[PDB]
């Protein structure tokens, strides 16, 4: 899809050198700062070979320190990976037996890069 | 015998894992070790399973998986199945496991080990990515039992005054994903090495400690990760990838696992002993700390020493809410006021008789009291 997106002192992973395949990529965290975003990469193919990512480059920065942030749900959300402590950029999963699917914990609390999604 | 046990995921969702149970009764037999496995697994409905393996101290990583709730997604994938004293791990594919039994050695069956991880999880396919900008050390991270233990030289030295140092790491494999996080604020060079920065690891509540040390070293330094939650769900031929940041740099290491047996599986012996100049010598079983003065059961298993044959006259009677004092054994087994049961042997003889008894009572620790007895 040309070029990955990059972010604040993270990771771009494995790409080679292609022409506008580029199919697998991961973002990891900064090290001291952790990541806030979903991580996967992936270059979805459009009418033409040229496209672009499937999902924006997450931003890699403090969350509050080592604070923690209120509990993010929604009725038709499931808490997978998820747990009353938290700390830093730490997330969660989202399901439900009938929206997106991830909400971090940022230093603005409440949600990360992203709202807490909700759901059908 | 019923020993129940609380567990939580922790740092990611892998979806394999590793439940040590080392509860559930085991003798150190030292020769025939036979024992019957039947496991259940809960999901959601609960697709019971009916694992069965039966492997003595020979064959550590067996995986017989005959399954009855019906095509699970995996179960017990055995790289360190019986590695560590008692260890017997259940894998899954990458949930209030109930398991049911160990060993039959008389009739009891009962286990439990719950986990509060997703009933049913999720599959993890991770796609092959090889972090371009990581130089690969290829350094051979063997997964001796269960837990990784690596010294991989650390990322580099930059700006090493003043530094907020993170080991957050991760490794990947055959359709694993499970990354390791660096837990308790941020690690900034505390004495000269041996930091002893505790890891998260992801995977499990980890029983055993799981945490790498930086050791600093003037200005060349090292790291060694020892994540234990390491599976056989990794391939053959996996990386795992170490991501140290300071004031980031990535390293790639081939990880593969190991399936042998391990030193001992048998739990762990009281040592006891006795001394006697009669031949008709009795022990008195000491009271276990983990249970009251009154307890529903409790069962002293006389078992020989070296037993080179299958079970002979040895007698597991002598338990409690009506049960059968006659000892079918060649011995013969007594108690006194408290319950402290005093064990006759069958005429013991010149030999040390070495008898081995394994007062389990209920909701208590499995006390093996292994006593050899001396003439004198
Ligand atoms: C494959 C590769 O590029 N390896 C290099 C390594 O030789 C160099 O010492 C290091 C410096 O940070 O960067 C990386
Ligand atoms: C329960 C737990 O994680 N304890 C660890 C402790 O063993 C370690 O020495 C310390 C280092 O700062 O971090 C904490
Ligand atoms: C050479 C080598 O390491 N082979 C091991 C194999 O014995 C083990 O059963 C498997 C478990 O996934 O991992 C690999
Ligand atoms: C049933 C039984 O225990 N009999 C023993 C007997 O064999 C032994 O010679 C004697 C020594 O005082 O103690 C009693
Ligand atoms: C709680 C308690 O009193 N335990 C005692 C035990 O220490 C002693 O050896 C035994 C002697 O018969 O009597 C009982
Ligand atoms: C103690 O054992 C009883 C059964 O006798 C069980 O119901 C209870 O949950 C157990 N509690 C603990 C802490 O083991």
């Amino acid at each position: 899809c040309g070029s990955p997106p990059p972010i604040l002192n993270g990771r771009i992973s494995y790409y080679s050198t292609p022409i506008a395949v580029g199919t697998v990529i991961r973002y990891s965290c900064s090290g001291t700062f952790r990541l806030i975003g979903e991580k996967s990469l992936l270059c979805i193919t459009k009418d033409k070979v040229d496209g672009t990512w499937d999902k924006p480059a997450p931003k890699c920065e403090y969350f509050n320190k080592y604070s923690s942030c209120p509990e993010p749900i929604v009725p038709g959300g499931y808490k997978i990976r998820g747990s009353t402590p938290y700390r830093h950029g730490d997330s969660v999963t989202f399901a439900c037996k009938t929206g997106n699917k991830s909400v971090w914990c940022q230093a603005n609390n409440m949600w990360g890069p992203t709202r807490l999604p909700t759901c059908v | 015998y019923t020993i129940q046990s609380l567990i939580h995921l922790t740092g990611e969702d892998p979806g394999f894992f590793n439940v040590e149970i080392p509860e559930f009764p085991f003798y150190p037999t030292c020769n025939v070790c036979t024992a019957d496995v039947n496991v259940t697994i809960n999901f959601d409905h609960q697709l019971d399973l009916d694992f069965g393996q039966l492997t003595p101290h020979t064959k550590a990583v067996y995986q017989p998986r005959g399954a009855f709730g019906g095509s699970e997604n995996a179960t017990n994938l055995f790289l360190l199945e019986l590695l560590g004293a008692g260890e017997l791990a259940l894998t899954m594919r990458s949930e209030s496991v109930d398991v049911y039994f160990q060993d039959v050695f008389g009739t009891m069956w009962c286990h439990h080990a719950e986990m509060q991880n997703p009933v049913y999880l999720i599959p993890e396919t991770v796609p092959y990515i090889k972090w371009d900008n990581c130089n690969s050390t290829n350094i051979t991270a063997v997964v001796r039992a269960q837990g990784l233990d690596v010294t991989l030289p650390l990322s580099l030295p930059t700006s090493a005054q003043d530094s907020n140092f993170s080991v957050k790491t991760q490794m990947l494999g055959n359709e694993i994903d499970i990354e390791c996080i660096m837990e308790d604020g941020e690690i900034s060079q505390v004495l000269p090495g041996d930091n002893k920065f505790n890891i998260t690891c992801s995977g499990y509540e980890s029983h055993v400690p799981s945490g790498g040390i930086l050791t600093s070293t003037s200005y060349a330094y090292s790291l060694r990760l020892t994540p234990r939650p390491v599976s056989r769900f990794l391939g053959n031929n996996s990386i795992l990838y170490v991501f140290y940041s300071g004031n980031d740099y990535c390293i790639q290491s081939n990880i593969v696992f190991s399936d042998e047996i391990p030193a001992s599986q048998d739990m762990p012996t009281n040592t006891t002993d006795i001394t006697y100049v009669g031949d008709n010598a009795t022990y008195s079983v000491p009271m276990v700390t983990s249970e009251d003065a009154n307890s529903p059961n409790v069962t002293v298993t006389a078992f020989w020493a070296w037993p080179n044959n299958t079970e002979t006259d040895f007698k597991c009677k002598w338990t409690l809410t009506s049960g059968t004092p006659s000892g079918c054994e060649n011995i013969s087994g007594a108690f006194a006021s408290n319950r402290t049961f005093d064990i006759t042997v069958s005429g013991l003889g010149t030999a040390p008789k070495t008898l081995i008894i394994t007062r389990t009572a209920t909701n208590a620790t499995t006390t093996t009291h292994k006593v050899i007895f001396s003439k004198a």
